[PDB]
């Protein structure tokens, strides 16, 4: 086991299969697809190569009643290693459509197999967000007192992608899109800035509603959670101070440069104008030669 | 009324148009908007000898309009013209304002009065008297942070202690001197911050400069195509 995993990058193919698998097993809500996750780990970069389905039946009358095909897993692990050896058991996906408190009973079964802590990929399968609907959680074990002595909990890690030559081009090939998660050109970064503001408002409601539910729908007072919230307010900017003033001076510098840079562009655009009128100048001499040839051609027409 | 179009109008008609605009605003006490037009009107007019007369008219007007707004027009522009002899009384107006000397401005407008009346700059000159005085006291405020209003009276040869107060008092309503008068500590003390780099002002300047620049980029783009289209219609290889 290792807790050294700071990012998870997931191939397009892993996402696409697990999602694809949900309707190939023809499961609907409250029945689960789970599959084996194969890839690299023991490193900071997790690189998620492939995945394959398992059968999974969930009974939720008792969360101690579960179906898992044990034998299937061992068999399949060995065959995959003969195509490519870099495939190891690095976890299992859960098909969502939300997190539970119940995913921890299941996680224990996968610690058994592995030499890293199993990655629990909650792939939300109706697909909500203008971002990815894929969460990564790795079970981390640390001594902590919040009413417990030793806690196993799941820490979120970022989900992003990485792709091969072949795989990237195959994505692009499906897509008729030019992307907009890129943050390349001016146009693209404009779109992004507005998406960022909308991302921020929606999360703030989720924080605002959570707090209404303690105090009026009576969940318990969780010191540890609030504690974290408190610091948000403590590390706020405060204006009407010289700090606010340094910003004003900053604005001036950048907008000056935009003007001076723009004035360069006023020469560029204007210079070109003269060059076209040169091309128009040349085209009239050429058209004159044509007009002479065509004078002669008309006499032939009369003649014949 | 608003119906003055820009759609196909000749450059002769626009040029005259802007000259009139400059005159109309200045007599009714707006100077801000008269600047833009008096400059525009020189630019649309061409710079020939048969047109020189029109340029002499514009150049005389450019002195009044500019000065009343409270910016001194180029000494240089009138110096290095051929029109220098026509704008000889007018050079002498600009120098009077610059130095702040009342006596000088009064002397000028007496001697050349017959010329000034024809061009219809003279009515504007009665108002330009006001500009001379503010400059004389403006000068004293920049040099001298603390000087007793007693000393200010001697220097510009004003009548009493009450006189000196009321010019300076109006100057600061419009903010031109920008000072504070102390009558119970017996001096005028300048309150000049005199920095504009740690103001939100540069933002406001750069906006004009950028909008003008983009304006021209579009004007290059639109114009460029039309001859290209015509040569294409005509037969050529």
């Amino acid at each position: 086991m290792s807790l050294q995993h700071e990012k998870v990058t997931i191939a397009p193919l892993v996402l696409l299969s697990a999602l694809d698998h949900y309707e190939r097993t023809q499961t609907k809500e409250n029945k689960r697809c789970v599959g084996v996750i194969l890839g690299d780990a023991n490193s900071s970069t997790i690189r998620v190569t492939n995945s394959f389905a398992l059968p999974f039946e969930e009974d939720e009358k008792n969360s101690d009643v579960w179906f898992l095909d044990h034998n299937y897993i061992e068999n399949m692990n060995e065959m995959c290693k003969k195509i490519n050896a870099k495939e190891k058991l690095i976890g299992w996906y859960h098909s969502g459509p939300k997190l539970r408190a119940s995913d921890l009973k299941i996680n224990e079964l996968f610690k058994k197999y592995t030499q890293n802590n199993p990655l629990l990929l909650i792939v939300d399968v109706k697909q909500q967000g203008v971002g990815l609907p894929t969460d990564a959680y790795v079970a981390i074990e640390q001594v902590k007192d919040d009413g417990t002595s030793t806690e196993k909990t799941f820490l979120h890690l970022p989900c992003t992608i990485e792709a091969e030559e072949a795989e990237e081009i195959g994505v692009e090939h499906l897509l008729r899109d030019v992307r907009d998660q890129a943050a390349g050109g001016l146009s693209i970064r404009l779109t992004n800035q507005l998406k960022s503001l909308k991302g921020l408002q929606s999360k703030l409601k989720d924080v605002v509603e959570y707090l209404d539910k303690v105090i009026n729908k009576e969940l318990p007072i969780n010191h540890t959670i609030l504690g974290k919230l408190q610091d948000v307010f403590n590390l706020l900017p405060n204006l009407g101070t010289p700090d606010d003033d340094e910003i004003d001076v900053e604005n001036h510098d950048r907008i000056n440069i935009s003007n001076n840079l723009q004035k360069a562009l006023t020469v560029k655009t204007n210079d070109e104008l003269m060059v076209i009128y040169i091309s128009n100048l040349v085209r009239s001499i050429i058209a004159f030669d044509d007009l002479i040839e065509n004078k002669i051609q008309n006499k032939k027409i009369q003649e014949q | 009324k608003l119906e003055y179009p820009h759609t196909d109008v000749s450059s002769s008609l626009e040029a005259r148009y802007f000259f009139y605009l400059s005159k109309i605003n200045a007599i009714q006490l707006d100077y801000s908007t008269a600047n833009e037009y008096i400059i525009a009107a020189i630019r649309k007019a061409p710079h020939n000898s048969k047109s020189l007369g029109f340029l002499q008219q514009s150049n005389k007007l450019h002195c009044c309009i500019q000065l009343l707004m409270g910016d001194i027009p180029e000494l240089s522009f009138f110096h290095q013209s051929n029109m220098q002899k026509s704008l000889l009384p007018y050079y002498h107006l600009t120098k009077a304002v610059k130095l702040g000397d009342l006596k000088k401005f009064t002397s000028t407008i007496t001697k050349y009065k017959q010329l000034l009346l024809k061009d219809d700059t003279y009515q504007l000159c009665v108002r330009l008297r006001s500009n001379v005085i503010k400059t004389g006291i403006r000068i004293i405020s920049l040099t001298y942070k603390k000087i007793s209003l007693r000393d200010i009276c001697l220097k510009l040869n004003l009548d009493s202690e009450q006189t000196v107060e009321y010019m300076v008092s109006r100057a600061i309503r419009d903010g031109v001197i920008e000072a504070k008068i102390n009558h119970e500590d017996g001096f005028i003390e300048t309150t000049e911050l005199l920095n504009i780099y740690d103001s939100e002002d540069p933002q406001q300047v750069f906006d004009e400069r950028i909008k003008f620049a983009n304006q021209l980029h579009d004007e290059y783009l639109v114009s460029m195509r039309y001859p290209e289209d015509k040569k294409t219609q005509q037969n050529e290889k």
